[PDB]
């Protein structure tokens, strides 16, 4: 299973683009309050990853191999402070049903 | 029933009170004032004072605010230069849930750097509303003036610290004050037991002595800001007695025998020393009153005049000219024993309300310790006698003074002329 | 600026006040 | 040639070098500056000095700004507490027009409401933006803080005036402060005839002498801003001698023997028995200097530093230390030469420059009505002699001081410390 | 912002400058 | 003719709505200068007229007769101003050709 999810990670190929995996996330509601919630350098990492991304989807390219985002790399920087936007949005939904 | 006390061996102080009110108080006592800051950390406690509601380990922002809108119950701060006091209040059968809240905010907090970044705006936003009133300026830039490093640090943030506070400052000035040694834990309308045990399950893992506050030394001098208000404040103080001496007393004593501030609505202090003289300065609006604030290591005494720009300087000598007549003897004993009975009077007006029974207890808690009557306070009241009265004058008339003055201030004296 | 929501003179210390509720002040 | 200083009857001088030079340069100087204002017009100056451009009685706005540029003169209105000078500079072709401007200016504002109206906003900037140094600043609040009426009065608007200054009062200033007996024209580039054929045309209408010159009264004490600030900014100052006494002279030399400014880029000012006393003890960056601001009737001397906020308090002693070292007769007669020498260049290289030139002949002109050969001016120096020195010295060691402190001020000393 | 913006220690009296040029400033 | 004035003026009719002449004048750009320098007193008593004649004129109705602003009684508060503006555009115009 870790090969396979290699193998998928290797196909899903956000990674030549020099993407992180929560790079990729769509900006709903709940996304956008967790990357205001980033700390600035974090921020300011995601949107130059962001706009290189587009800069090379613009010409066609991608990276150079070496320069690819490595699965173990990656990291899930968005996520811990994503759980947070949805346990409150979710607390908040309770309240209400309640 | 009456108050009963315990002191925890972690050094929490408990005291209760179960007179079957329908609604019960509980506060919490904490000696983190903004006297305990340096100029590294200043408006610290302000920030901290306004987030009371941010997200504890138990309970979110949400959970805490939809919780005690849902039982209909109040959650404040109140804060002074020394003391900081959280205070719950609802109907006795969610008073459970209400400690739970309470002792969370005060135990557990997290000071997520959003909230607080969302936070400083409001600061900037509190700080204005308090400043409207004049009094409130006036009275913060006196103690900057009058003290060097302790007692001068601002109740309200300064201009430059907004947007520099950071959850780091937040997290170390709770870790260094927010100890059980400094903390007692106060309750009208509950059973002293229940006090305890939430004083075991909150309250009992902070124990330290914490970080303990550097000695406040007096200054002298003047600090003036002419803004053009249409009436001129100022106020002179000089270095006074503490918390826990009989000389405190002496200068209750006094400024009840100046003008303490009208009684009377729209009243003109008709017996007050100072008022009364105000009359050969000027026949004009004016207000002059005495300011005492004391602290536990320093205390301030002085005058506060309201006037005209114009009259703004003989009122104010006018003033000095009454206080300098008390430390030369001049005064009646019926006029002490009329500013006793005035003394007395409001305490006993003070404390005859339900919060202001619950900061009573909490302030003499963790000033000494244990609980006065108001009955053995009367005594000692009486105990300060006339002579005692004219001493206190004397260290005002002579000790170095103080002075903050705002307004247009073309014809407001200085200290040297004063 | 406009002091958010826009006499007797101060005697005693100041105590700033803020909570859940919506009143919020200073009282000498 | 050499300036001729003739005195209309008016009261006003009239001077002029016609050095047939390429651009002449014209000035009117007049004591106009906030020294001359008062508790209830804070502020006129500062509009005063950016309001040369409103219509005159004589010119439209449009053609005064427009007809200026035209013919490339330039009209500057420069203006200190003492007093204040109007220039005009330009081809000897055009200096009739730019005659013609400035005298205009000088003597006919219609201050017309509408467009005072539309410079407050251009106030504010100017305060604002003189005030990036934090050096104007401190200087500001020190000549504030040490003084009770009339030098006190800061050479920027206030922030409550801004909104507040009318028309009226503005022409009231002129009328009043601006009068031809406190006026002076002298002009490089011109023939000393035509200025007395432009003058009394229009200067020697306002043939009173003027609203009296409030005399400055020392006050003493200290004014801090915490502002958070990477240095500490703190200036000390002591009353001295005034416009017009050998004594004034000493001090200039005590400034020159303490350090007044590096003669080398990126040197250490080795010299600066100051910069030597603070950089024997601390090794963080650092800039220790001695000020010196002397009026008509009164002076300021003594100490200014720039430093790490930490070290602030010690090299501010070691300064004050140097100084004290002065005063107990701890020098040598090298180093009070060197300080003479250093002193006499400075003053040739300030009017060896033909706009530094105008102001020094109008300065002369306004204080004491005489031109002083900058040769008279060298030997008059050199009267000064060592004792003289160490006096002055010690008039600032013993007068009380007067202390602006800006930055994070934790371990920034007091003046009963100091 | 100060309009546009731009450590020397002052040690000489400040004297405001302005006028028709368009450079405005002030110096010890 | 300047009887023949009075009668344009009751015919114009601008004083039965109450307005002085001042107040009618279209606002072109240099009466729109001119009014903005107007002393506030004025400026609010300006707009006061005039909204008061637009409530006028909505109801169809014209103020007591009396009440009309009389010719003689109508001053020119705006004129002087708008004379200055005047100027100060010509002025510009030439240095401008």
């Amino acid at each position: 299973l870790d090969g396979f999810r290699k193998w998928y990670y290797n196909a899903a190929g956000f990674n030549k683009l020099g993407l992180m995996r929560d790079d990729t996330l769509h900006e709903t509601e709940d996304v956008k309050e967790a990357i205001r919630r980033l700390p600035e350098d974090l921020y300011n990492d995601r949107m130059f990853r962001i706009k290189r991304a587009l800069d090379l989807t613009m010409r066609h390219q991608i990276l150079p191999k070496d320069q690819w985002t490595k699965y173990e790399e990656d990291k899930f920087y968005l996520e811990p402070y994503l759980k947070e936007v949805i346990r409150e949005r979710k607390e908040r939904e309770e309240w209400a049903k309640k | 029933q009456d108050l009963e006390f315990t002191k925890l061996p972690n050094g929490l102080v408990i005291a209760s009170l179960e007179n079957y009110a329908p609604l019960s108080r509980i506060g919490l006592f904490v000696k983190a004032g903004s006297r305990y800051e340096d100029s590294n950390n200043l408006g610290t406690s302000h920030l901290l004072r306004l987030a009371s509601s941010l997200t504890t380990k138990g309970a979110s922002s949400f959970k805490i605010t939809r919780g005690i809108e849902a039982v209909g119950g109040k959650l404040s701060v109140t804060a002074t230069r020394e003391n900081m006091a959280y205070t719950v209040e609802g109907i006795r059968s969610d008073i459970e849930i209400l400690m739970e809240f309470l002792l969370n905010v005060t135990t557990a907090p997290e000071f997520r750097r959003w909230e607080v970044a969302a936070l400083r705006s409001q600061l900037k936003i509190d700080k204005a509303v308090a400043f409207q009133n004049s009094q409130t300026r006036i009275i913060e830039n006196l103690h900057d003036v009058a003290y060097k490093n302790a007692l001068a640090n601002p109740l309200y943030c300064p201009d430059y610290r907004m947007g520099k506070i950071t959850s780091e400052e937040l997290h170390y000035f709770v870790q260094n004050h927010f100890t059980s040694a400094r903390m007692a834990l106060v309750g009208l309308g509950v059973s002293h037991s229940v006090l305890k045990q939430v004083a075991e399950q909150f309250l009992n893992m902070r124990g330290g002595l914490g970080l303990a506050g550097a000695k406040a030394k007096y200054r002298g001098g003047e600090i003036r800001e002419q803004n053009g208000d249409n009436l001129v404040h100022a106020a002179i103080v000089a270095e006074s007695a503490a918390i826990g001496n009989a000389e405190a007393n002496a200068f209750s004593v006094l400024q009840h025998l100046l003008g303490a501030g009208p009684h009377i609505k729209r009243g003109n202090n008709t017996t007050s020393l100072l008022s009364q003289s105000v009359a050969k300065g000027s026949h004009q609006p004016f207000d002059v009153s005495a300011f005492n604030a004391s602290y536990s290591d320093s205390g301030l005494f002085g005058i506060y005049t309201i006037s005209q720009a114009a009259a703004a300087g003989e009122v104010i000598n006018a003033a000095y000219n009454q206080v300098k007549a008390v430390a030369q003897g001049n005064l009646s004993s019926a006029d002490v024993q009329a500013a006793k009975n005035k003394l007395k009077a409001g305490y006993l007006m003070s404390v005859e309300t339900s919060e202001g029974f619950l900061s009573e207890i909490g302030s003499q808690a963790l000033a000494a310790g244990s609980y006065m009557p108001p009955s053995t306070v009367l005594q000692q009241i009486d105990s300060v006698a006339d002579a005692d009265v004219v001493k206190a004058a004397k260290k005002f008339v002579s000790g170095k003074k103080s002075m903050a003055a705002s307004g247009n201030l073309g014809h407001t004296p200085f200290l040297d002329e004063l | 600026p406009v002091l958010d929501v826009k006499g007797q003179a101060a005697a005693r210390p100041l105590v700033a006040t803020v909570g859940l509720n919506v009143p919020a002040s200073v009282r000498f």
